[PDB]
């Protein structure tokens, strides 16, 4: 189990650390969380109570090295850092943890949420996404915008997610206009998973990625492309079995995961209503279908 | 964006432009089978491309056989017409390609999009206009090309005869609109308008009789009371 601590919290701040919150008051005795599963990515992210304009955070993955976070009074945030000095840090960790000034990452054993969110999701390819290549960890925010979205202005605070076109010449093949565009596999299969993605663990991985930065900021590029890869897959009408079982699994952890009270906003209605009652795998995603229409039947 | 009352002179300025009408690409008789059943007979349709500026008709055939062995045919009538719209404009010289394409029906959008990809600069655009570019089967020559033709063949016509010699492109146009929107609403009628008298003629090339500018004005007359009328008629008004 690995630690993330903090050097102290001047601000009143909502905390999150992955499916996880909790408030610290302004100059609270907080000094991080400790337990964090080992295995999987994580996210610690920040809503200052002064301005919930701006959520931020930070994706890392304990494996890569000892971070801890550091509030910036110039910058006016929660900034995380790497610590180099592996016994200055052991030295840090153990102090905070034997006066007990953290908060413990509080996974029930029975729960494999974070699993079933992550399972795809690799710190290698999100930084290749979150490009900033002198940190470990990748800083993500609600304003962010997508290289697509810039195409149609920073581009080094970019999320550089695969752009997805279905009205491209990427996407169609010259003589198979119509085939192309309303059978969209060949655009999943070859441009896609074969050229782009080489596999569909790193696609779903991306899909993974995107959901959680609209869940977790509010990212609306992100969650256009979560959407988009979403339809891809929906309206190709060959697509490998276990592709489409692994996706009726993820779609399914995600909507169980989502806030009920933010569905309005991240739920684009033409995409489910046509996924799941229009497409050619209208039929492939039962457990999706079955959550969805018991927790947002209003929505189809 | 769309077309629309608002913008409706822009047809006219020198910018080309294309309308394209699919209603009658895909065109069929109902009948009952020998089990009495209902079957469909295609017959032979057409694509109506018009520059509303010059007059000039492009017009494909489209012959049965296009659509034999063929599923979901008034979906892929779509299709076929974006496909003969990309190949005619391909077909034009650079000068001579359009800067607009309008389409008379929204579902020809996303067909002439994505066959149009390798031409980004033509805007493809809908209209909020009830135009009655349907009733061009009503025009016996255009019916008369359309229904002897044996394979797929483009005819060219110029839809206002010699009216730009007189008369500017929007009232040219504005002329068309009239006599087409009465063909739709009452075909007879409006056929015994137009030849009703045997000592005006179509010449050979034309489409329509040799009216005098006086002759027109009382056709264009008699061509309102028809549309008016049918809408009573139609309203009890
Ligand atoms: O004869 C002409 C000029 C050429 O007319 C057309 C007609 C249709 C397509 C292209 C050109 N004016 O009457």
């Amino acid at each position: 189990m690995n630690t993330v601590p903090f050097t102290s919290a001047p601000i009143e701040v909502t905390i999150g650390i992955d499916q996880y919150s909790f408030n610290v008051k302004e100059n609270q005795p907080f000094h991080g969380i400790k337990d964090i599963p080992i295995g999987h990515v994580h996210v610690i992210h920040f809503q200052h109570a002064d301005n919930s304009s701006m959520r931020y955070g930070y994706w890392f993955d304990c494996r890569m090295g000892n971070f801890y976070i550091q509030y910036d009074p110039k910058d006016g945030l929660y900034k995380m850092m790497e610590e180099r000095d592996g016994a200055k840090f052991e030295n840090i960790v153990h102090n905070f943890k034997e006066r007990q000034m953290m908060v413990s990452y509080p996974k029930i054993d029975e729960d494999d949420t974070w699993y079933n969110l992550t399972e795809f999701v690799q710190m290698d390819k999100i930084r290749k996404i979150v490009r900033k290549d002198e940190n470990q960890f990748s800083y993500v925010d609600s304003s962010m915008t997508t290289v697509q979205e810039n195409e149609l202005s920073d581009p080094a605070h970019s999320l550089n997610y695969t752009v997805i076109n279905f009205k491209s010449r990427e996407a169609i093949r010259p003589g198979h206009e119509m085939e192309d565009f309303l059978d969209k596999s060949y655009y999943l299969n070859t441009v896609m998973l074969q050229g782009i993605f080489k596999n569909s663990s790193n696609y779903f991985g991306e899909l993974q990625f995107a959901f959680l930065n609209a869940m977790f900021f509010g990212n609306y590029g992100s969650s256009l492309q979560w959407h988009a890869m979403i339809e891809l897959i929906c309206s190709s009408a060959t697509v490998p079995k276990h592709m489409l079982d692994k996706l009726d699994e993820i779609l399914y952890y995600q909507i169980k995961t989502l806030p009920e009270q933010y569905s309005d906003i991240l739920l684009n209605e033409r995409v489910w209503n046509i996924c799941l009652y229009s497409s050619f795998q209208k039929n492939s995603l039962h457990n999706t279908e079955k959550i969805m229409e018991n927790k947002y039947p209003e929505l189809l | 964006g769309a077309m629309n009352s608002s913008n409706y002179a822009e047809l006219f300025n020198n910018d080309i432009k294309l309308f394209v009408d699919d209603t009658n690409v895909y065109r069929v008789t109902v009948h009952k089978t020998f089990e009495g059943n209902v079957a469909t007979k295609a017959i032979n349709g057409c694509i109506f491309t018009l520059n509303p500026k010059t007059g000039h008709l492009f017009l494909k055939i489209i012959h049965t056989s296009v659509w034999a062995g063929q599923k979901r045919l008034s979906q892929l009538a779509k299709w076929k017409t974006a496909e003969e719209v990309s190949a005619l404009v391909r077909s034009l010289p650079k000068e001579e390609q359009p800067k607009q394409i309008i389409v008379t029906r929204k579902a020809m959008l996303d067909p002439l999009e994505v066959h149009m990809l390798d031409f980004p600069n033509i805007a493809i655009r809908p209209t909020e206009l009830r135009l009655p570019f349907s009733a061009a089967m009503s025009i016996d020559k255009l019916s008369d090309v359309v229904m002897k033709a044996t394979e797929p063949q483009m005819v060219l016509f110029n839809i206002y005869d010699d009216w730009l010699d007189r008369i500017s492109s929007y009232t040219a146009f504005s002329r068309l609109t009239l006599l087409l929107r009465a063909l739709k609403t009452n075909e007879e009628s409006a056929k015994m308008i137009l030849l009703s008298d045997p000592t005006i003629t179509i010449k050979s090339y034309h489409l329509w009789p040799s009216f005098t500018d006086e002759q027109w004005i009382t056709i264009e007359s008699q061509m309102r009371d028809l549309i008016l009328t049918e809408y009573g008629r139609k309203y009890n008004v």
